């Protein structure tokens, strides 16, 4: 009955809000670019572009009693904008299958769902991690004035302290300071679990040690939490749409769009 | 209004 | 009107006028309902029916005390088959929409019917050959169909005695119930010369149909019966709407069946 | 909620 | 008291309106790149980027009597989304000229205002015509891929028309067909003026022969007016608005926010 | 209050 027509939605209310509920929880429980990033806000669809800060040319302030000092006041280097990509990954659901659910009374599929939202979500930690190179978008692990450290010995009692403490130093000697937050690649974090590091190395940092698949074989990062040293626009959040129905098979696309800005390269360090 | 479908987990 | 996307292009009664006629095409068109034996319609939500393989002869037994195991065990692995999708597409020109909507024309379905039709054919075609990319089964592709000569059409009696044959193997293999013939057209028209389509009618007692998707020299006899075959129907022809390509209405003539021979002994191929 | 049957039925 | 003060609103409705019609009458007494270029629907303040496409190629399009032959869309090759500069000049206004002008209830002295009209009119005509090579913007002689043709036939009594006919036939090649503008220096417009050819020249054009300053020495340009060639995008145009104050004088600006996108590159041919 | 051109195009 509802297959013969072309209708704008081919979901109940009750069976939209169960497909939105396992993109949202399976975006919450795959999402570690969202651990290691505060985000700007939701903008809205319509926001497409975002101006891009670039604040790697700052003087110190100056010290006087009537304030007629001359101090170059802190704005961006060069105004730029930056187009806000977006992530988006189609599944289909068969029709057959929607009246089933109906009639039946059986659940409906939302695995299909689940999978795009993971592909989404893995292909946005690796868009915030490594950056796009054909669109011009830099990333945590790829960007200028990174401050690259050697981490070299790792399997040593203290090796994690030997490029974490150098990283710290290395920020602070830079003005970055205060809740770190680190991420290592899993074998590097699942191999520091030898004797107790972990705590050590959270001890070190504020926001918390975690792991990230995206990340190469050795690789980590040490980053500044501040709003003010990175961001993330947030046009429009992980969300499912319905792109109308092909040969009465419904297809469905997850959609999220997400743009980092590194205002401050210098808050991040690479163990490389 | 528009609101945050995942919001910040951090 | 033609300036969106619409949700249905024709009104009621051009979809009633579509209904009916997609309804006398498909009748008019497919041989194998009248012998097959149709099970229940299930709606679009079932995909799957449960396919049976009674290969085995054993008849309910005579005994004055009911101590007799006379039953058909399940047979291991019970391979349930899921239903396929018979379809046809066709098309309605936006400018002859909007003729039918002001001036009143009368809407034409020429092309509906004709999709119909073949849609028809392609279901039919599927019941009497299996597809091998969907590794399906047909009445003159089963695995012991009991192949037997048919010679001599020519002579007046040669078609009598080989469905006599083929009657009395049927018979050898259990099987006495109705009997139903299916020809190919050349086979059917012999047979129409020499007034020997009158005994074959009261030898079957179900029919003697012609259908085209036999070969050049082929025809197939069935004990018919919901035991030896089956028809499982999911939804019958109907009309859906597939959206709107370029601005031309795209609408589909849709409908699910499956063949089910249980007893691959009911079916003799003539050829 | 009804199945109804069109087309087939034929014998 | 007025003058005693620092205020927000110096002038009444009289002088803003005074201000509005000559800074209005100046620029349209001034631009000559707006008289060959359509411009895009004003936006305003808050949009500082639009969307920079590129069209090229060509697809010839379908005649069928049902309607159905797949013909290419036409869609942005890349989407760039550059940034609006803001084109501005400074005047100031006298305190006692304003408040002379309320005694005798006579009109407000613009002469400075029309001054900096006509100065941002040559700087709109300059970025419009040119590049900046700071800010990454194209202009008609500055674009990719302009289909250069000679031209060095002059002070002769053909050269000129033979010109502006090769690169009519250069566009005609390419696919553009329209009335043509040709946008040419003071030097070769005064060469074309000499056998009366600019008569032949403006009925071939058939939309425009105009003289621009900011050109170089020896320098042309034939371009097709129609749109989807060239637009210039405008958040607002000119206007006055007050740059607070300093010494009790009265600073103004004339602003406007133009940017020229060049859709389909072809559709200018430069007589270098 | 609403937003307007100043200067119009200058087609024609």
């Amino acid at each position: 009955p509802d297959f013969l027509g072309h209708a704008e939605n081919p979901l109940r209310e009750e069976e939209w809000a169960r497909l939105n509920e396992t993109v949202i929880q399976v975006a919450r429980r795959s999402l570690v670019g969202r651990r290691i990033l505060d985000i700007y806000g939701p903008l809205g669809a319509g926001v497409q572009t975002v101006p891009y800060d670039e604040f790697q040319g700052v003087s110190p302030g100056a010290v006087d009693i009537v304030g007629e000092q001359e101090t170059a006041m802190v704005f961006t280097d060069a105004r730029k904008f930056k187009t806000i990509p977006i992530i988006y990954k189609d599944f289909l659901l068969h029709w057959r299958d929607i009246e089933a659910a109906r009639t039946h009374n059986m659940p409906l599929d939302v695995s299909a769902a689940a999978g795009a939202a993971a592909l989404c979500a893995q292909q946005e930690d690796e868009l915030i991690f490594y950056g796009d190179a054909r669109l011009g978008y830099e990333g945590l692990m790829t960007a200028n004035g990174r401050l690259t450290v050697p981490l070299g010995d790792w399997t040593s009692p203290g090796g994690g302290f030997q490029a974490i403490v150098e990283a710290t130093r290395k920020l602070n000697e830079q003005g970055h300071f205060g809740p770190y937050a680190v991420v290592l690649s899993p074998r590097l974090y699942s191999q520091l679990h030898r004797g107790g590091e972990i705590e050590t190395i959270r001890q070190l940092a504020s926001d918390g040690v975690y792991q990230s698949n995206r990340l190469r074989g050795e690789s980590g990062v040490v980053v500044s939490t501040g709003r003010e040293n990175m961001d993330l626009a947030v046009s429009m959040d992980m969300v499912a749409a319905y792109l109308g129905a092909s040969r009465m098979n419904h297809p469905f696309r997850v959609l999220e769009a997400l743009l980092l800005r590194i205002k401050h390269p210098d808050a991040i360090c690479t163990l490389e | 209004e528009k609101r945050l479908t995942v919001g910040s987990l951090r």
